[PDB]
């Protein structure tokens, strides 16, 4: 077994393999726990037989991708044939006889085309080929499979769209060269021509006829020709290798440098791509500080490994590049309820499987051991064990911007109600104990105005005008331009007319419990996608405290059974002396009060919970998340900073236009509303218990390690990226054919094109994705949201707005990536290799010209060309 | 605190000491027994033989 | 657009008539590598020799090694690094504090 | 000579206290990713794609579904959790759906053929 | 989502062009929105409704 990770290998005569992965010599995730013997590793989705594995459901796109052979794009190929009769045939040995290879077609007229990778060994293929024919064969479909899904002549190209091809191909010839030069096996050469230089082999049984291809100086000067004049200037000792390591693996070195045949461009890009990809390795020090923040101080881990510099594990970027991929899963959503469902319903789940929470309703039976008390046991229904509010109500505290939790209008009184009927009294006991509970902005002013609905008639308060009477329903008091003046000032409810109202109201402006934030992930390694909202704080509507199991139940510092005892004090006031309940025939006073004072004093560890455990586990769960948290800070009672609208724009912020509001502001709510029940939030509050053993050192370290051991925050950082990286590849492609006033260099110009809509634009950026997402290997979501309506656009940026009008702008700066700046300077080479890619530059002109003269039309002399210069020339135009 | 270093080459591996020292397998050591509970598995492989 | 250009030859030929309509108007000939290669020289056809200024790290006696010039003339001849890593896998021993 | 050294052996005597089992399959629907949303985007050809319906009646059409999914989840008969029929006037609530372009102009005809008119309105053809 | 109105260089008939933009003139003048339709309401249910 492995004294290293204290990992059990059957058969003892293959650990190899397993210490390899600690960087010790001869899949995804492999961790083991310490206290018992259950090691558990991951493995990809397109696997088959998963025995003993489990997938990685997140679209991880092929970062690191080998490539053997010779690193060029550009071939040369023969046209005409011919052959010579020559007067060097073979060498001199002994006995033996060598033939005469060449570098270059010996044809008579050879020019370069262009092939991406017609010379490699790749172990994944970017689906994408910039494959040129020889410009005597026809060279059309290159510039006709963009943007000509109508036209007249399927043999043709459209005039108006030559930079949207030209983009596009350039494009592809970029994308399709992200790879990794692969070391492979040398050899020695005693060649007269070249002695003793060590050459590159390539891998495959037939290698050693690359070598004419790959060295030009290879051959001699055997005779006279245009090969060997060139071959006599050329110097010897520049070829094959030039420089190796010091450091090595046994006999092979580590990194080499080699003359060869190539092209600087296409060295030039993988060059730079090698230093992107260098630029987020991470050694495994920092990874056991990372899981050991993130798991709050309840589990310690440990990651050995032995020193190694060729090591690469690219998994570091920034808070920067984080926050842009957040936006466009924001703009994901657009106000559909299906893809927010399954997120918090799962999250529902796994808060149930790992909470020590047990919940059961039989505990207020038991208190009530059974008229006022029996009609709460009709109205909790406690033969239920439905409980999928509560949890619900739970994970909607980690996203107030896009979801927003309310009571639905079954939990409320029949026609408002009133305090004469003993069923809309525990009406109002289950609906204000589970009003705390929810994300919505304004749940006092429900509080509120449910008591206020319910005492219409026997005593009365202000409102502003003659139409929003008192006895509105409290179900639409749901923006903050309904709050009563009679609410926001306490002094207006004279005690004289309104005193339980003015006891009600006093207790909401002083019990309400207030909003706290607690530390999680770690903003070091991980980085945070923590818009609006500081780096390292998760935002709660509740208070919290650090976490014992010894804490007595009846604490009334606790401010959930404070807020319990007072609106059973209330409702004992309410009930006490008789009146606002006449026509009750019998004296139902000591019964009701008897009843309040049990459910007052039950025994009930769910307000000991979720001040203690829940943002514990909140703070553990949060940071693994495949769609991280966006929250939208929660005010108490300050009406004056209540968020009311979340926005995206496209835009730049220098610019004006047409104002293009995103889905998501439509809302009436500042998210999409989903209704609980404030039945299930009651019972689940009022009974549950923790088991009668449990130690937390032991429960959470043994819930929290399978959960991490399926983790994908790996793969959704390195997926990241590529979101992140997207962006500019769109913003600059689609400047060149579109007009923005967002400044790029312009680059080409002289390509004709016309200047596109919207529509255009959408379709040119359609193939931008999915030429992005072909050779990535993705097969969800990526850059899709913004093509819905205006792909014209500048710079992400999301707001939202208080009550008052200010608003908050956060514009994340973004980095340089590379495939944007890369394409950016291939553009710059074809602008002085035009010709090579099959296009020329200028005009053309028309007319008999008979000579026996040979000039070749590609170049003409100036004595029969003409222009707007020249005297005597008509121009014609429209 | 519990951080055990592997011996590469020959050399002993090491276990944290209290006062951030790292310590070869020898000697007098007092443990609570709560730390060999929690890491029992991971233990027995190192220190029994 | 359809071109009509001659063919290179290392003998001298016999004149002929030939008439064309279609030309360009700056110099396009930019993708043609080399003409008649195997040939010493070349008496009729557009002559066009090996293009010197690509091989520009061989025929140059003083360059450094790793240099370019890149946008204007790519250089199919450079120095080029290759290397040869590996991807562990994600380990970590997962131990519990008391 | 290795005597099989006596730090190993394995009897399973810890059974996990939460499960693993039961934590693990919690966690593998918490791995799933977000679920695309693709309607009201084009295709190659050019069509933006989805089905041509107003985007409101569409927006009320998914709070249906996904209350109906809440349902199915919750494995029981009526949701609990609803996301339609809520207290909020949600009227103005808008989503994508194929019946607008990227432009702002309608869908009832399809772009692809839109400009396949506007282009065959003009030809030209030989004399006799 | 749908743009709200264009505005066009189309053939037409500057005659019923006037007629049908008096015509949305005379529509626009009664015009209310759904506030206004909650409050009239409101009044009118004398605050039962
Ligand atoms: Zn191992």
């Amino acid at each position: 077994q492995c004294h290293v990770c204290s990992a059990v290998l059957f058969s003892p005569l293959d650990l190899d393999a397993h210490v390899a992965s600690h960087g010790l010599h001869g899949h995804i995730t492999e961790f083991i726990s310490s206290w018992q013997n259950h090691p558990i590793v991951q493995v990809s989705a397109d696997v088959e037989n998963r025995k003993t594995a489990q997938l990685l459901h997140a679209d991880t796109p092929r970062l690191v991708t080998w490539d053997a052979g010779l690193c060029t794009s550009f071939k040369i190929v023969p046209i005409v044939p011919a052959q010579v009769p020559q007067d060097v045939l073979a060498y001199t040995f002994f006995t033996s006889s060598y033939a005469i290879q060449s570098p270059f077609p010996e044809a008579a007229v050879s020019r370069i085309v262009v092939h991406t990778r017609w010379a490699s060994n790749v172990d994944f293929d970017r689906d994408s080929s910039v494959i040129m024919a020889p410009p005597t064969e026809n060279n059309i479909h290159l510039f006709k499979q963009l943007l000509n899904t109508e036209t007249l002549s399927v043999r043709g190209a459209n005039p108006l769209m030559f930079r949207a091809n030209v983009l596009h191909m350039l494009l592809e010839f970029v994308l399709d060269n992200l790879y990794l030069n692969r070391h492979t096996g040398f050899s020695q050469d005693h060649t007269p021509f070249t002695e003793g230089a060590n050459l590159r082999s390539l891998p495959g049984p037939d290698a050693e006829k690359w070598y004419s291809i790959m060295y030009p100086t290879r051959m001699g000067t055997p005779n006279v020709s245009k090969i060997c004049n060139f071959v006599a200037s050329c110097v010897r000792n520049r070829v094959g290798r030039f420089d190796r390591a010091q450091m090595m693996n046994g006999a092979m070195s580590e990194w080499v440098d080699v003359f060869e045949t190539s092209d600087a461009l296409t060295v030039s890009i993988r060059g730079r791509w090698m230093a992107r990809l260098a630029r987020m390795n991470i050694n495994p020090t920092e990874i056991e500080w990372a899981l050991t923040e993130c798991a709050q101080g309840y589990v310690t881990v440990t990651s050995p490994y032995a020193p190694s510099v060729n090591r690469l594990m690219p998994y570091r970027i920034s808070n920067a590049e984080r926050q842009i991929s957040q936006i466009i899963r924001v703009m994901n959503i657009g106000n559909n309820a299906t893809v927010i469902q399954p997120v918090l319903q799962d999250i529902s789940v796994l808060l149930q499987r790992i909470s020590p929470l047990q919940i059961d309703p039989t505990i207020i039976s038991n208190t009530m051991s059974t008229s006022p008390a029996s009609s709460i046991l009709g109205k909790l229904r406690p033969s239920n064990s439905d409980f999928s509010s509560f949890r619900v109500a739970l994970a909607g505290w980690l996203y107030n911007g896009v979801v927003t939790t309310v009571i639905d209008d079954s939990s409320y009184p029949k026609d408002g109600g009133s305090v004469t009927s003993l069923e809309n009294l525990w009406d109002f006991f289950i609906l204000a104990l589970a009003l705390p509970l929810t994300t919505d902005p304004c749940a006092p002013v429900k509080a509120f105005m449910t008591l206020a609905n319910m005492m219409v008639g026997f005593e009365t308060i202000p409102m502003d005008n003659q139409i929003y009477t008192q006895s509105r329903r409290a179900s639409a008091f749901s923006t903050p331009h309904t709050w009563p003046r009679c609410f926001m000032n306490i002094q207006l409810i004279s005690p004289i007319d309104a005193p339980i109202l003015r006891q009600w109201a006093e207790i909401i402006h002083r019990y309400w419990p207030n909003p706290s934030q607690i530390r999680y992930g770690t903003p070091n390694v991980f980085g945070s996608a923590n818009l609006f909202t500081p780096p390292e704080v998760l935002l709660l509507p509740i208070d919290h405290q650090p976490a014992n199991v010894t804490t007595p139940t009846l604490d009334f510092t606790n401010e959930l059974t404070n807020w319990r005892a007072r609106v059973c004090e209330l409702m004992k006031n309410l009930v006490d002396n008789q009146r606002y309940q006449p026509g009750w025939t019998q004296s139902l006073v000591s019964s009701m009060r008897g009843t309040l004072g049990k459910l007052k004093l039950i025994k009930s560890m769910t307000p000991m919970y979720l001040q203690q455990l829940a943002p514990v586990e909140l703070a553990v769960i949060a940071p693994m998340l495949p769609f991280p948290p966006f929250q939208v800070p929660y005010v108490r009672l300050d009406r004056d900073r209540v968020p009311t609208m979340v926005g995206v724009t496209r835009q730049s912020r220098d610019t004006i236009t047409q104002p293009a509001l995103s889905l998501s502001t439509t809302n009436t709510t500042v998210g999409v509303p989903l209704a609980l029940d404030a039945r299930a939030i009651t019972v689940a509050l009022l009974s549950g218990k923790y088991p009668p053993d449990l130690v937390t050192n032991v429960w959470y370290a043994d819930a929290i390690y399978p959960m991490y051991a399926d983790t994908e925050v790996f793969s959704n950082l390195q997926r990241d990226v590529i979101t992140c990286e997207a962006v500019q590849t769109l913003v600059t492609l689609v400047a060149q054919i579109s007009e923005t006033q967002y400044p790029v260099d312009r680059y080409l110009d002289w390509i004709p094109s016309l200047r596109a809509s919207a529509a255009t634009a959408a379709t040119f950026a359609e193939w931008v994705n999915t030429s992005m997402k072909t050779a990535f290997d993705l097969s969800d979501m990526l850059l899709e949201p913004l093509l819905s309506g205006d792909p014209r656009m500048t710079q992400l940026a999301i707001q939202y707005q208080q009550y008052n009008g200010r608003t908050f702008n956060v514009i994340p700066e973004m980095p340089g990536s590379v495939i944007a700046d890369c394409v950016q300077l291939t553009a710059e080479v074809f602008n002085h290799e035009y010709n090579l890619f099959g296009i020329a530059r200028g005009d053309i002109i028309i007319g008999r010209v008979q000579s026996t003269h040979l000039w070749s039309p590609l170049a003409p002399p100036p004595d029969l060309v003409f222009d707007r210069d020249t005297p005597g020339v008509h121009i014609f135009g429209r | 605190d519990c951080r055990i270093s592997f011996g590469m080459n020959g050399a002993a591996p090491m276990i944290r000491d209290e006062t951030g020292m790292m310590v070869p397998f020898e000697g007098n050591w007092i443990f609570p027994l709560a730390l060999w509970q929690m890491n029992t598995r991971y233990f027995n492989q190192q220190f029994d033989a | 657009v359809p071109f009509m250009v001659p063919i290179s030859s290392d003998h001298d030929i016999s004149s002929a008539p030939a008439v064309q309509y279609i030309i360009s108007t700056e110099y396009n000939d930019r993708s043609l590598f080399c003409t008649n290669s195997s040939s010493p020289q070349t008496i009729a056809g557009p002559d066009k020799h090996i293009p010197v200024e690509r091989y520009n790290i061989l025929t140059n006696p003083d360059a450094p090694p790793t240099q370019i010039q890149l946008p204007e003339v790519v250089d199919l001849y450079n120095v080029v690094t290759r290397y040869a890593y590996e991807t562990p896998p994600i380990t970590a021993v997962v131990m519990g504090v008391p | 000579p290795a005597t099989a050294e006596p730090g190993t052996s394995n009897c399973e005597h810890y059974k996990a206290r939460p499960g693993i089992a039961s934590v693990q399959k919690a966690t593998e629907s918490a791995e799933l990713p977000m679920k695309n949303n693709d309607e009201g985007t084009p295709d190659k050809r050019g069509n933006t794609k989805g089905a041509l319906v107003n985007e409101h009646v569409e927006a009320r059409d998914e709070a249906d579904d996904a209350t109906k999914k809440q349902a199915k989840d919750t494995e029981k008969a009526k949701a609990q959790v609803t996301y339609s029929d809520t207290g909020i006037n949600n009227a103005n609530e808008l989503s994508r759906s194929g019946n607008v372009d990227n432009e702002g102009g309608s869908n009832q005809k399809p772009m692809s053929t839109r400009i396949a008119e506007a282009t065959s309105a003009i030809v030209s053809k030989h004399p006799a």
